[PDB]
């Protein structure tokens, strides 16, 4: 006579998953849903990207000397650096963060 | 897994089998043979991607949001922003937890599944002309060359033509 | 380069449903959970023997 | 399903059992029959229901609540608002969509059980008098008639009555 | 459950099993006997715990939040602190809701898997030695002594033995 067998496929690296009854639990792929890392640069496309360089999004609007290259600029996204500073007559802004919010979005 | 047929019955896999999910092992006269079961393998890897084209599918698009960080201490206002985005961080971080863990252990289930349905459609095709050997290997009670073994995995078994002869050699 | 997801990181990829680099961003975007990793598995019980 | 019966080794459905959800179609001597089965019938809609009733069961009430549409740029709070409620919204959508995808998943899987399970319960019942064709049908190896037939779907079928007939017609 | 065994084709659980969540009652020349089948159990309760665990884990640390009470009428931000509040709130209500309700569908359809699958195990063991009566229990159709049970309980029984005396028996 003879002899016939059902069988399934395995691997020599399999992985650790997790599921509702156990912590750790090997298969033979798996497939990762958290993007952990970055390339470290942000990519100009394809959005309008505005670097503010010294300047920021405020002092482009009020139109401060150093920043007066941001004059009717548009983006899609405004990005405001560390080193940026005034050079202008000092003031402030009562409620800054709207403005700068309701500026930025107008964009 | 809930069938028990994966790391269940069968005692364990084949490394060497490359070509597919789930086959067969066969030995007879003729000597020993492997071959892949493709439908099998499919349903299998087609169920894993619907899922995996569900997960993975377009993420969301959003533009101008909420301050989530502040350089100056302003009471209440932050508070709340804050609070408002602490909640939403740790109510998705649940959903996703909780995804991936229903998703696998349904995986693991399906996959195993189909497995013992492979099983089970076979034992059916060889009738009373073989014997579950409870390893997940068939008994074969007649005479069975690479072509009748063929004949068993693509469906086209007659157990009628070798009834006679398995009966004979059960009993 | 191009990218349709932006972080103060730096871009991101979004094949992904979920991210770790930073709770603000821009774009289509992965949501963003406080795991570092999440497997979703692939294939079946693996059992060498 | 899961199983592999309904889409499964059972061909396709009966457009034509219009009083059940599962039951049985024979031939014998006297002619062909088709009566459903009401209790595996009940089992499924029962889980159904049940399902339905709990989605299906009163919603919250709300009354006085933030504002989600503005006439007037306010900057800050405004941002806030329109945050919360999308916030909100996105993730009751996913609570929505996932609750639909499991709870259907589930649904197809325990209708194929139900299906399943009324074989199983008919194939151990006919014990040796019947042989498993694979196609959903049992092969019955003596001689039944209207009432037997009954007996089988009532569930009072004695097998010790017709063993030895359908022993001697199986061999 | 799913698979049809408790509460399904075995009629009921036995009270009088103190010692595991699974076990054989056997009858034969030399009286009746009850043991517990402790691998299974240990299946069902490592499950559960598995699962138990994954719940009852550590919670969030959270420390200074947003005021939930108020004793002024404010108007506007008020009741957006009220609003997420309460979304939360009901967000997370849902979460605990479903949780339980799938959580105990998937306990109760995995205590019927481990029961069917040692089921299953036995009559394979026992090949064509014994007849599966329907209600969980098989018909053993040589002599077995305590021993002989026992071999069948531990995985040790070899069928080749009994099988002729069994046959004879069986038909
Ligand atoms: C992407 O960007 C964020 C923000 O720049 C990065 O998060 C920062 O990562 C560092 C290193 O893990 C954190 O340092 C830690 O700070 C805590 C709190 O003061 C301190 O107790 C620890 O000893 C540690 O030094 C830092 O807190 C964190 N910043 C924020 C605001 O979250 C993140 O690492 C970046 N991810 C990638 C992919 O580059
Ligand atoms: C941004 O501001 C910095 C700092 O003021 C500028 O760096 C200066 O550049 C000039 C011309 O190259 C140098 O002579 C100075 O030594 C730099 N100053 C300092 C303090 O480092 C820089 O030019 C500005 N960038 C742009 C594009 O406007
Ligand atoms: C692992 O799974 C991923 C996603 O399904 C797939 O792209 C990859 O080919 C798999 N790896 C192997 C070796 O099967
Ligand atoms: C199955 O195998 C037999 C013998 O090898 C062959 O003649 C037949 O064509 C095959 N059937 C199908 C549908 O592939
Ligand atoms: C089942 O069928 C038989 C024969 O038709 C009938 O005598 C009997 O009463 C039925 N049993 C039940 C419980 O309905
Ligand atoms: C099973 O039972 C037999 C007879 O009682 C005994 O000899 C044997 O050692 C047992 N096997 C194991 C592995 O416990």
């Amino acid at each position: 006579g003879a002899t016939l067998c059902l069988g399934h496929h395995a691997v020599p690296n399999g992985t650790l998953v997790k599921t509702i009854t156990n912590d750790q639990i090997e298969v033979t792929n798996a497939t990762e849903l958290v993007q952990s890392s970055s390339t470290g640069k942000i990519c100009n496309n394809p959005h309008r990207i505005l670097d503010g360089i010294n300047c920021t999004l405020i002092d482009a609007l009020l139109g401060d000397p150093h920043c007066d290259g941001f004059q009717n600029e548009k983006w899609d996204l405004f990005v405001e650096r560390s080193k940026a500073f005034s050079n202008c007559y000092p003031y402030d802004v009562p409620d800054y963060a709207s403005l700068r919010s309701l500026v930025a979005s107008s964009g | 897994g809930i069938f028990g047929a994966i790391a269940g019955f069968i005692e364990n896999g084949w490394e060497g089998m490359i070509d597919g999910w789930y086959g067969f092992r066969h030995q007879n006269s003729e000597g020993t043979g492997q071959a892949a079961d493709l439908k099998s393998t499919q349903a299998a890897i087609d169920q894993i991607n619907g899922k995996l084209n569900r997960v993975i599918e377009k993420t969301n698009e959003k533009f101008h949001q909420i301050e989530k960080e502040f350089s100056e201490v302003e009471g209440r206002i932050q508070d709340l922003e804050k609070y408002v985005e602490d909640t939403k961080i740790d109510l998705w971080s649940y959903n996703a937890e909780l995804l991936v863990a229903l998703e696998n252990q349904h995986t693991i289930d399906l996959t195993d599944s189909e497995m013992n349905k492979l099983f089970e459609k076979t034992r059916r095709q060889l009738r009373e002309n073989a014997e579950d050997m409870g390893n997940g290997c068939f008994k074969i009670y007649h005479k069975c060359d690479n072509a009748c073994i063929g004949s068993i995995r693509n469906g086209t078994y007659d157990h009628d033509v070798y009834r006679d002869e398995a009966l004979n050699n059960r009993f | 380069c191009s990218s349709e997801c932006i972080t103060p990181n730096g871009s991101i990829p979004n094949d992904k449903p979920f991210q770790n680099v930073n709770k603000i961003t821009y774009g289509a975007c992965p949501k963003y959970v406080k795991q570092n990793t999440l497997k979703l598995a692939t294939g079946m019980r693996n059992v060498p023997e």
